[PDB]
């Protein structure tokens, strides 16, 4: 048997619900979302991290020329010299007075540390969410994971939840998106070849063991003017530390919405935004008869005290009267009100107290009781402290907000005004046209 | 069997695969039946084969 | 400098240009695709082939009675029996008459020969493109291959080449998208977890040589009829074959303007879509100052013969009188005309011929030499060949299409069409203005 209902997407809470047939006694449902789990499809585009010059040994050749050829290393950069004349620690390296020339090439690749110190940059789209459930029906429970599009099902042991699509969708992740060490961060990166030097992403590479390693980094030789030999340059600052000077904050403190965010498959696991429609195949034999049920009549609330607060400290008893004992459901019927049993045990002529919650200073809701509709009007009052720490269970409804008082002397007010202009109209009009008579 | 099939070739090309073979390519040509250039029961015939 | 230019993709035809510096001569610059292959984004969902149903050895207990337990393998399915009484080759296997119950099980995994045909299910988000260029300039031919986005600089021994972003953006890949064997279908696959028992998508596994193999293939048992042991069994048809009869045709068949399908990478390469906008960066090496390249004194256009369509078919031919022996770019500045030649040696004194392409009836086309324009204008007759094998070299552009004859002989149509009306209207105001002096 289908029974649609549209749960908040909050973890923690419950939902109170009762399934009712015909001929049968109705009975408890509540649906919390205790785990999800919003994972993207993403794709992996290259690994950065700080670079580490090489310079191989320069080569003089005595008395003669050399020129260089194009090399497909990490940012090749070579020119040649000439007229030098170097000096090992024994001198006079080469026999001719400034006749000859010596080489000068230099390049980049990744530096030893890279293996734990990199930055994997990816590419985040159209991310889908997960639930894991918690299913509890006539102190039965169920543990299910289910995927929240509107048809994947959900089955452990002859019971069947589809979960409908998401309210309204978003995932806290921009298109370009970075990682280092878990820290999820926020950024909009060159992406593969078009390199600048001296920004994040001077260095690409497929894979960090990898060979197409393509970069540029400002690397410029000058010639050089000692006699003893060695080869001077001068580079860019290194783009990957200057991003790490000031990259800002992680994402696992802006994230909206509130969200443990994890790396390893890049969750963003269990926050709380909008309302999930699911649908739940109940088996019925897990019913029980209404020639079973404890039929009541009788009905009647009482309030002792309420409070709107967001813990349940408004309290409400009730009078009975029954023919048989055992339990029966106990369930309000508005949006303004939920209970805290959702089962309770019923005597011949006893009574019984309850507990209740609500954020509407008016609380006029109508309890239930085995399957028997009771009207019970009571009247609240704003709490003592005004920070707890516990998240609320109803919202705010709007038209349940205001109080009785505040619309009787509202609509009274505007009664009266609208009273005198129609009077007005319509003894002007009957008037004007019984005296213009002749 | 031995058969034979009519197609219709535009502007910017045609191919067809007989089985096993290479593609081949084939493009068309504005080839109407007439001159664009005098006698004006003429020239509605030439602009009208193409994009009639 | 840079000269910006936007070259058509289509590959192969190259689009001449010739560059210009004050002071400078000019220079020639050919520019043609070779070949451009279309790489998307691709996600992996899972993998799927034939089953194979297992049937593991029938458990019997003799004079007992059996209850399952739960599994996770990929559908596994519990039907104990009742009064069962087995038979082996040795008859009367069993003791206990009456109530001896045997447990059946039956589960699914891949066949043995699923490593070859089976059939990789992916996922496709926003295309990118890579041309591979051919750059002719100043006899100095380079070779690249460059990305297409605007900022990724494709450089090949002093020219950088920015090639900015494509016009039209699509692929021939949509969303959802099946492979096997090489062939590459397209389909609405059921999304991760989604069964369907006699259709696609019916066993899933995010790899072949995984454990977490799921699977909704309607398994339904039989009680045993005959006094032989066996498990009688029923299972729907494959859904994996199924689909495999009634596939459709792939998308080497299929996919427009032209593309080639190759798999590996799952590529779209060599097709043909939009234009591209690059901007060439010319060396300062290639250019001589224009006291020593040979000036041409006058110059004057003749045409021979005309037939407009795909290969060169006019003939064109300057007269002119030069300076010296040295040479001399040459370019026409038209849209609907394109040359063979790009330079030629000149004399102080002679002739030339080149060849051109068009597509329009009326060659009023302006052809340059080295520094100097020469009108050329004849008419031109249609091809006599209704097919060539060869692609056209310039468009359409249906402004210049019509013939001059057409326009002479039907605008003259309508000058007379307002011309009487105009006419009759200054003749009327002019007449009631006369008389309309009284
Ligand atoms: C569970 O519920 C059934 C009826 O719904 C009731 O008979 C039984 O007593 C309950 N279990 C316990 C432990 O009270
Ligand atoms: C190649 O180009 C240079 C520069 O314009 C020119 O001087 C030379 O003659 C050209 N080569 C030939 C074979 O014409």
């Amino acid at each position: 048997f289908e029974h649609a209902t549209t749960v908040p997407n909050v973890p923690g809470i419950p939902y109170k619900a009762l399934v009712e047939r015909a001929g049968y006694a109705p009975l408890n449902l509540e649906i919390t979302v205790v785990s999800s789990e919003l994972t993207p499809s993403t794709n992996k585009e290259y690994v950065t991290c700080k670079f580490h010059t090489v310079i191989p040994s320069p080569q003089v050749k005595c008395c003669g020329s050399l020129e260089c050829k194009a090399s497909s290393k990490a940012d090749y950069t070579c020119r040649v010299f000439g007229g030098v004349y170097p000096f090992m620690w024994g001198g006079a390296q080469c026999f001719c007075d400034s006749e000859n020339t010596q080489l000068s090439e230099a390049y980049v690749e990744f530096a030893p540390d890279c293996t734990i110190d990199h930055a994997v940059a990816l590419k985040v789209h159209t991310a889908a969410l997960k639930v894991g459930l918690r299913i509890v029906y006539g102190n039965t429970t169920a543990h299910l994971d289910t995927f929240v599009n509107g048809v994947t099902p959900g089955s452990s042991r002859d019971l069947k939840v589809i979960a409908g699509p998401i309210s309204a969708a978003f995932s806290p992740f921009d298109h370009k998106v970075v990682i280092r060490k878990g820290l999820v961060y926020n950024y909009d990166f060159p992406e593969y070849g078009a390199m600048k030097p001296g920004a994040f992403g001077d260095i690409q590479a497929s894979s960090l063991d990898a060979t197409d390693i393509v970069a540029r980094t400002d690397i410029r030789l000058l010639k050089p003017s000692v006699k003893n030999i060695h080869v001077p340059y001068t580079q860019a600052v290194s783009g990957y530390e200057m991003w790490k000077n000031n990259s800002g904050r992680p994402l696992q403190e802006t994230a909206p919405f509130g969200c443990k965010i994890e790396v390893e498959p890049l969750r963003a696991s269990n926050c709380a935004y909008g309302h999930i429609p699911i649908s739940i195949d109940i088996p019925d034999a897990a019913f029980v008869r209404s020639s079973e049920s404890p039929t009541i009549l009788e009905v009647s609330c009482t309030v002792a005290d309420c409070i709107y607060s967001a813990d349940f400290g408004g309290s409400l008893t009730l009078q009975y009267k029954a023919d048989r004992e055992g339990h029966c459901p106990v369930h309000s019927h508005s949006t303004t009100a939920v209970l805290k049993e959702a089962t309770t045990h019923v005597t011949a002529v006893g009574s019984i107290t309850l507990h209740f919650s609500t954020s509407s200073p008016q609380a006029n809701f109508i309890v239930s009781l085995c399957g028997k509709k009771s009207t019970c009007n009571a009247e609240c009052k704003p709490p003592a402290d005004h920070i707890i720490g516990e998240p609320h269970k109803v919202d705010q409804e709007f038209q349940a907000a205001v109080s009785k008082t505040s619309w009787n002397w509202l609509l009274a007010l505007f009664g009266g005004a609208s009273s005198l202009i129609v009077v007005g109209l319509i003894v002007l009009v009957c008037s004007s046209m019984l005296i213009n008579t002749r | 069997g031995s058969t034979s099939r009519n197609f219709s070739v535009g502007r910017e090309g045609l191919e067809y695969v007989w089985g096993n073979h290479e593609p081949v390519r084939v493009w068309a040509q504005e080839s109407a039946p007439g001159d664009p250039h005098g006698w004006p029961h003429e020239i509605i015939i030439h602009y009208y084969h193409r994009h009639p």
